């Protein structure tokens, strides 16, 4: 029931991609998701008829009176890993995500980067904890961060908004992926905090952008600028999701680096030094000049169209985003 | 991205004030031309010093050697970074990634 | 356009392009289309035969009558609009689309080189009194009978 | 165009032939037999000499 | 596009009329009829557009109450952890 | 020392750039920017290591092979396919049966 | 590219895999000595290797001269190298 | 520089609902605007292996080898954890299956 | 600079006076000087300070830095 | 890698056993020449 | 240099006749006379004036319509 269960999200995304989107590109954008994400599945799959052909039971707990040989286990973690790799965007497979938020509608973009593969997290690490494997983490640790490095390197070229979110949704994800790749260890807490973390900024910074192009009908920096000066709180509200994404130590995503960070700088110490430099400062930059171009400068192309500011719908609902990092980070330290 | 746009006066994203210098090489050929100056009055003045000056009696308060010297020597007198596990966990210091090193 | 207020509207005499064809029978034909239309179009909204035009122009989103034709363009499905172009018009229409040169040169009937597949035409001003000639196409499937 | 700077250029060239040729060999030749060490021989019998004084 | 329905049943619309008095007389030969409603928005006169105009209390009602909730219940919770009926106050208290 | 090239404008200019500097370190980072972000970072990943490696192939290897392909049956093709897959199925399964 | 390289020189057309000429080839220096008449009718050159092997760089040669003098320092390295 | 005067625009769907937010006022676009907003994304390759000296070569193949650095670094530290009884790049099992924080109930 | 007019609509802060910002100043700065005194009178619960000039911290006092027991 | 400079395929092969000059495509389309025609004419 | 198309430099056909061709060289040559571009349509005439020269370019070219 849990790969059944992960499996029905298909249908109704493809659904809502193909019907609701207004853009013409949207079409084929749709058929790279299915295509990309039923590659993953159909892994997923092939992992998951294993498992269940060896072992003829359908719980989790008989699986601890069941020993699988290197071979089995060497093969189901490399298919998992994959197929859930492909859903949560791995470095060599990230093409279907980025068309698929370019072109998509606003509200399913949200719903996509927020709680979408976020799916991916969690069953992989169900089929991670279950089974005993006896391999070396290396080549997924290394395929995580070329994920990382890969998409924070490519934050500066990019005019549009929406494609310089997913990239920043591609490198947390990476992130996040790359502390499951321990096992049932400490380095869990992380990951979990995280993703959540990352739910709440990335439908932050996709509804700022859906903001933006309701507004002056583009999303492209050679189009728009001085977000500022007119209609100030967009401005304002793009600023502030600047700083809680750079980290400010108020907040969860702090918490959840200095988590991951530290276990990452015991487990290797210039890999970890790698890592923070490439994301936290280059893509970091890349983010920044992109998104501060915007904010700042002179609306000085069509007065006679020049939209009013945000309504309180959005007003709350950005607000809520900040309320939610500021106070998750007082949760209780029973979990995590 | 290599451009600052904007619709009043767009920029170029880096300003260079010293174009007469074509490029970077010939600009730190003409920086090193022109400090080699700085270097001989550098030179001069440390000459100057040289010939008329003694070195001083400078080092740490003699009357304090059991302080900030001591302690760092009783640090490698004690190698208390290496003793057993008060547990007796068949571990050491030395099974870290961050160890002591007694003998450096 | 360009229009005043109070200004009366124009013509569409002034506005027709004028296609002239010889049939499969070796007769002539002149046809009215306007700008902005496919060949295709005109052609079949005046009844002209020779042209079986099994798809019917192709998709309907990334099309080939578009200025700036589109990577991910399918291009034309069953290369059965074809037409021979006379040589000025021709050759200002330019070098072949390479999936319209692969429909093309994989029709059943032989081709000549002026032809050109009359749903991937736009209809200019320039194309004025140009000349074609339609000779029969080639059926395909069962339904073209239907 | 000075015969002995080209001549520190061939010298340099030299100098980057060996180190190409000499140092991945080695890397990867001093990876492959880490565990073969008098470093893990000699925990192994402190580990045993422990064992056996406490028991 | 919007569909629903501008004359509400609920209250009458602030509207005054003495702006934009139509002609209804002296017309010429060649100029356009005379607009019919002219009505237009009227304001209390009162309302700062740059702040909520809001005058209730119920919200900090609202949250006083919660507030005082949170207090009566951590002090029981407080006496129950303890294994008493009510807090045991000392009569002294230092710095934590 | 009756000549000085120190009071000359040059010299001037050359101190307060502040020994030109910035303008050098500014130049390198230039060429820092553009040729890794832009070439390296967008165009080789994007295009070649994740566009062309992953969809682009395929695509190209579709359509090559699909270069070779008669898209109307013929009837000799068809009687040449029929007699090469029985002979030479029957060659294959001997080689097997033989020195295989 | 390399791979570019070799689809221009894959399409060179030869002789049993050499450039040769096809046919006699004839040529007079036009400021030859009096005494030298006119070519004799003696086939003197198979190939045209004078003319094929040109790179037309006369406008920059000092360049591949120093890309040769370049080649020459590498194969020198790498046998001293060797000698050290 | 002329204007452009074929480009790739804006599209939407058949029956699309417009957008009409703030009064539903939108203004003709920039063609050189639009044409930098389409470009990147219909930007091809011409020939096999243009790709490799595009930029720099060097740059280019040191782009291309990095996950290769990255699983020789990691293995090198890996060696270094061995001999210092470090964490490993491993699957740790040490909760025999049993979830973060699970619920392990019975019935009956 | 020369002021210019700024639209009515737009809720932006060039050249803004308010004319009752005397009573504004008042009912912003005292609420918030309760404010702080509640927050001061909450820290001042978990906040140290050494010994007093002419006092000396007895080794065995329960107030003493301690070790642990294994 | 596609090269769509290249539109050659098994459709577009003309080679011809009545002609040992294969023809430039497979479009029998060629004319007389001008001095061929006036020739045949002029016998 | 780089390759070169002749008639594109003279701007004529190449069913053009030779008198053609000596009126487009004078009408370009009277505008450039006083670099690079002037060099280009002086070695395009110099390759095309002569029947046998523009015969043997002709025949290396085998041109393309369009
Ligand atoms: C709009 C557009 C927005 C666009 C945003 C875009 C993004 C960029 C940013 C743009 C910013 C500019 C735009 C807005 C500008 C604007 O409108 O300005 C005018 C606007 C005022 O509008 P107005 O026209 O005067 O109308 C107000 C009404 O008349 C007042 O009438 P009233 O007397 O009935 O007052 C009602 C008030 C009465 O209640 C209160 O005033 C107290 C509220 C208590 C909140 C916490 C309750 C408990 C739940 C949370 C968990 C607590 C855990 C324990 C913590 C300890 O209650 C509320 O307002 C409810 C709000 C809270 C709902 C609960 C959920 C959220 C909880 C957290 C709230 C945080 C607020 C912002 C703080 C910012 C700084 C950190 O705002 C201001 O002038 C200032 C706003 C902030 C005031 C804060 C005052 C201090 C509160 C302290 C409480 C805690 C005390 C702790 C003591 C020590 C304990 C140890
Ligand atoms: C079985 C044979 C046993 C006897 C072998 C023996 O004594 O060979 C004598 C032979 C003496 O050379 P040779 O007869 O004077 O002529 C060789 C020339 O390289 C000839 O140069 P070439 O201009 O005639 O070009 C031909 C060259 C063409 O070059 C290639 O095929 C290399 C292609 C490189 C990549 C190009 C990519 C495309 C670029 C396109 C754009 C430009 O291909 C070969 O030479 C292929 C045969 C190589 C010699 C035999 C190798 C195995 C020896 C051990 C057998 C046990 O020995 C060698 O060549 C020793 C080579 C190194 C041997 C150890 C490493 C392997
Ligand atoms: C004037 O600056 C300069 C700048 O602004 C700070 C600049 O921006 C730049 C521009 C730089 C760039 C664009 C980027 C380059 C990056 C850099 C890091 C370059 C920075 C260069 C410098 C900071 C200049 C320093 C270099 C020199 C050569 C200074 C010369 C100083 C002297 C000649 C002092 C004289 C010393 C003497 C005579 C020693 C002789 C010894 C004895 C007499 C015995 C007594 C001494 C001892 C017993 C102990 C000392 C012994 C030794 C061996 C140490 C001596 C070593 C030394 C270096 C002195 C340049 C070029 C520059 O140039
Ligand atoms: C062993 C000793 C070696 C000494 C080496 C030489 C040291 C010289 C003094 C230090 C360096 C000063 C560099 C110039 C800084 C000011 C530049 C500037 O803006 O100038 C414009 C200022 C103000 O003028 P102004 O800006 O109004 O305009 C004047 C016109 N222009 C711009 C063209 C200059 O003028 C000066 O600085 C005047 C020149 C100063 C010359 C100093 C000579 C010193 C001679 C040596 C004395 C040694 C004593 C013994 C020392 C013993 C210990 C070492
Ligand atoms: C006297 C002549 C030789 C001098 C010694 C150095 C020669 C090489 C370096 C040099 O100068 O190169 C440039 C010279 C000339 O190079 P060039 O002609 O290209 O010019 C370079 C100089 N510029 C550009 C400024 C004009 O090259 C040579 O002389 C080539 C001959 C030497 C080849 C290498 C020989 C050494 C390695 C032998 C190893 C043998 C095995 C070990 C021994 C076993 C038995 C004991
Ligand atoms: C729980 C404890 C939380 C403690 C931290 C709270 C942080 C609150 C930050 C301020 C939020 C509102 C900002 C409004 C800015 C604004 O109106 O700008 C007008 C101008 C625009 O003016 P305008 O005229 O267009 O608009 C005014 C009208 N409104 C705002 C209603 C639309 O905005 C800017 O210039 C944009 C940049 C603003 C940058 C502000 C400076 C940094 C603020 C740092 C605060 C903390 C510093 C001390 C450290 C504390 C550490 C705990
Ligand atoms: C490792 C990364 C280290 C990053 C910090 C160190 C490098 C700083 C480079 C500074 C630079 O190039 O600045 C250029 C531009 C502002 O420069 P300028 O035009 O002088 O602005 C003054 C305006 N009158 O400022 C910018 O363009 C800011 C963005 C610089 C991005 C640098 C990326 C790494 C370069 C190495
Ligand atoms: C160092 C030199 C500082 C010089 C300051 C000179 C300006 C100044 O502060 O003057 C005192 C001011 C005068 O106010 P006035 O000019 O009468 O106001 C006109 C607006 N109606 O008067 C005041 O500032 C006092 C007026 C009341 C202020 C607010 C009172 C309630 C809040 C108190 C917070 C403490
Ligand atoms: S009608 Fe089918 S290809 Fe034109």
């Amino acid at each position: 029931l849990f790969f059944m269960c992960y499996e029905l999200l298909l249908i109704p995304s493809f659904l809502i991609v193909y019907f609701v989107s207004p853009s013409r590109r949207a079409i084929q954008a749709s058929l790279y998701f299915v295509i990309w994400t039923q590659l993953g599945s159909l892994l997923v799959l092939i992992a998951i008829s294993y498992i269940i052909s060896i072992t003829n039971t359908y719980e989790f707990n008989d699986l601890k009176y069941f020993n699988f040989t290197n071979s089995e286990s060497t093969i189901i973690i490399f298919l998992i890993f994959l197929g859930f790799g492909f859903k949560a965007p791995i470095w060599p497979f990230h093409y279907w995500l980025t068309k698929t938020h370019v072109e998509a509608p606003s509200g399913f973009s949200i719903y996509l980067s927020g709680f979408l593969v976020k799916t991916a997290l969690y069953g992989f690490y169900k089929f991670n904890t279950s089974i005993f494997i006896d391999i070396d983490s290396s080549i997924f640790i290394a395929i995580c961060i070329m994920g990382v490095v890969d998409s924070s390197l490519k934050m500066w070229g990019q005019t549009d908004l929406k494609k310089l979110v997913a990239y920043g949704t591609i490198q947390e994800m990476n992130i996040i992926y790359l502390a499951f790749c321990w096992g049932d260890s400490c380095a869990i807490l992380g990951g979990i905090l995280f993703s959540a973390t990352h739910a709440f900024l990335s439908a932050l910074m996709f509804f700022l952008v859906d903001c933006i192009y309701r507004r002056y009908h583009t999303r492209s920096l050679v189009e728009v600028n001085g977000i500022l000066h007119i209609t100030p709180n967009l401005g304002l509200s793009i600023l502030f999701m600047l700083v809680f994404f750079s980290g400010i130590p108020g907040t969860i995503k702090f918490i959840s680096e200095f988590y991951i960070f530290s276990g990452l700088l015991e487990a290797s110490p210039f890999i970890c030094f790698i890592l923070m430099l490439v994301a936290n400062v280059l893509g970091l930059i890349g983010f920044s000049k992109s998104w501060f171009n915007a904010t700042f400068g002179m609306p000085k192309k069509n007065t006679k169209y020049l939209p009013m500011d945000l309504s309180f719908k959005e007003s709350y609902i950005i607000l809520y985003c900040f309320f939610f990092l500021f106070i998750f980070s007082y949760f209780s330290s029973i979990f995590f | 991205n290599m451009w600052m746009y904007d619709q009043v006066y767009p920029e170029y994203v880096i300003s260079y004030n010293e174009i007469h210098l074509v490029d970077q090489w010939k600009g730190l050929k003409e920086s090193f031309s022109q400090s080699a100056y700085w270097w001989a009055m550098m030179a001069m003045v440390f000459g100057f010093y040289f010939i008329n000056t003694t070195p001083r009696q400078l080092g740490i308060d003699t009357n304090d050697l059991k302080g900030f010297l001591g302690e760092y020597y009783g640090q490698y007198k004690k190698r208390s970074g290496i003793r057993s596990n008060f547990l007796g966990l068949d571990v050491t210091g030395e099974n870290s990634i961050i160890q002591p090193n007694y003998d450096r | 356009h360009h229009h005043h207020a109070g200004d009366q509207a124009d013509r569409v005499a002034d506005k027709i392009i004028w296609i002239n064809i010889q049939n499969r029978i070796g007769q002539f034909e002149r046809i009215s289309a306007f700008e902005g239309e496919s060949l295709l179009e005109a052609l079949q909204r005046n009844k002209v035969a020779g042209i079986v035009a099994t798809c019917e122009g192709g998709e309907d989103i990334n099309t080939m009558l578009e200025k700036p034709i589109d990577p991910v363009t399918y291009g034309p499905f069953c290369s059965s609009c074809q037409v021979v172009v006379s040589n000025p018009w021709r050759n200002k229409m330019g070098n072949l689309h390479y999936l319209e040169e692969r429909n093309l040169v994989r029709s059943s009937y032989p081709t000549t080189e002026n032809s050109r597949l009359a749903c991937c035409i736009l209809v200019e001003k320039w194309m004025n009194e140009m000349i074609i000639s339609i000779p029969q196409n080639p059926n395909s499937v069962y339904e073209d009978n239907m | 165009y000075y015969p002995f700077l080209w001549q520190f250029f061939i010298l340099g060239t030299s100098f980057v032939w060996f180190h190409v040729c000499y140092d991945p060999w080695l890397a990867i030749y001093q990876a492959n037999n880490a565990h073969r060490s008098l470093e893990t021989a000699l925990t192994k019998e402190k580990a045993h000499k422990k064992k056996l004084a406490e028991q | 596009r919007q569909n629903f329905a501008k004359n509400i049943t609920t209250t009458d619309i602030p509207k005054d009329s003495h702006h934009f008095a139509a002609k209804r007389s002296g017309f010429t030969q060649t100029e356009q009829a005379p607009f019919a409603y002219n009505d237009v928005y009227q304001y209390p006169k009162d309302y700062k557009p740059w702040n909520y105009n809001y005058k209730g209390n119920g919200v900090l009602l609202a949250l006083f109450l919660g507030s005082a909730f949170s207090l009566v219940a951590y002090e029981r919770s407080y006496a129950s952890k303890t294994g008493r009926y009510q807090r045991k106050v000392q009569q002294n208290y230092y710095q934590i | 020392m009756l000549k000085n090239k120190l009071i000359k404008f040059k010299f001037f200019r050359f101190v307060q750039s502040g020994f030109y500097v910035d303008f050098i370190f500014k130049k390198f980072s230039e060429m820092f920017i553009r040729n890794i972000f832009i070439y390296s970072s967008i165009f080789f990943g994007e295009k070649f290591m994740i566009e062309y490696l992953t969809k682009k192939t395929i695509d190209s290897f579709i359509f090559n092979n699909n270069r070779f392909n008669f898209i109307n049956l013929v009837e000799s093709k068809y009687f040449l396919q029929i007699l090469t897959l029985i002979l030479y199925l029957f060659f294959i399964t001997i080689f097997i049966l033989f020195y295989i | 590219g390399v791979l570019s390289e070799y689809n221009q020189r894959l399409s060179k057309k030869l002789h049993k895999g050499h450039l040769v000429e096809d046919k006699p080839t004839f040529f007079v220096t036009s400021s030859r000595p009096g005494n030298f008449g006119d070519h004799i009718d003696f086939k003197v050159n198979i190939d045209n290797w004078f003319d094929e092997n040109r790179v037309h760089n006369e406008h920059e040669t000092d360049i591949r001269r120093t890309q040769i003098y370049t080649l020459n320092a590498i194969y020198y390295g790498g046998l001293l190298s060797f000698a050290r | 520089a002329a204007p452009p005067a074929a480009f790739f625009l804006y599209f939407f769907v058949p029956d699309n609902f417009p957008s009409a937010q703030s009064g539903f006022r939108t203004a003709s676009r920039n063609p050189f605007q639009v044409q930098f907003v389409f470009a990147y994304d219909n930007w091809e390759y011409k020939y096999c292996g243009q790709w490799w000296s595009m930029g720099s070569l060097a740059v280019n193949v040191l782009f291309f080898v990095v996950p290769l650095f990255l699983w020789l670094i990691l293995q090198t530290q890996s060696d270094q954890s061995s001999n210092r009884d470090d964490n490993s790049l491993t699957f740790y099992f040490s909760n025999a299956g049993f979830f973060f924080f699970q619920i392990y109930t019975n019935t009956g | 600079f020369q002021k210019y007019p700024i639209p009515r609509y737009l809720h932006v802060g060039q050249w803004i006076v308010n004319k009752n910002w005397k009573w504004n100043t008042f009912h912003m700065f005292f609420p918030t000087a309760i404010l702080c005194f509640m927050v001061w009178r909450n820290s001042m619960i978990s906040t140290a300070k050494p010994p007093n000039y002419g006092e000396y911290v007895d080794p065995q006092s329960p107030v003493a830095p301690k070790a642990i027991k294994y | 890698f596609q090269d769509n400079q290249d539109r050659s395929r098994v459709e577009t092969n003309s080679a011809t056993w009545a002609h040992n000059l294969p023809k430039e495509n497979k479009f029998n389309t060629e004319t007389l020449e001008k001095q061929e025609v006036e020739s045949r004419i002029l016998k | 240099t780089q390759k070169l198309d002749y008639y594109a430099v003279l701007g004529v056909d190449r069913l053009a006749t030779a008198e053609q061709i000596k009126d487009s060289y004078r009408k370009l040559a009277m505008k450039y006379h006083p670099a690079r571009k002037f060099q280009e349509i002086a070695e395009a005439y110099a390759v095309l004036s002569v029947e046998e020269q523009r015969r043997a370019y002709d025949f290396l070219n085998q041109p393309s319509p369009y």
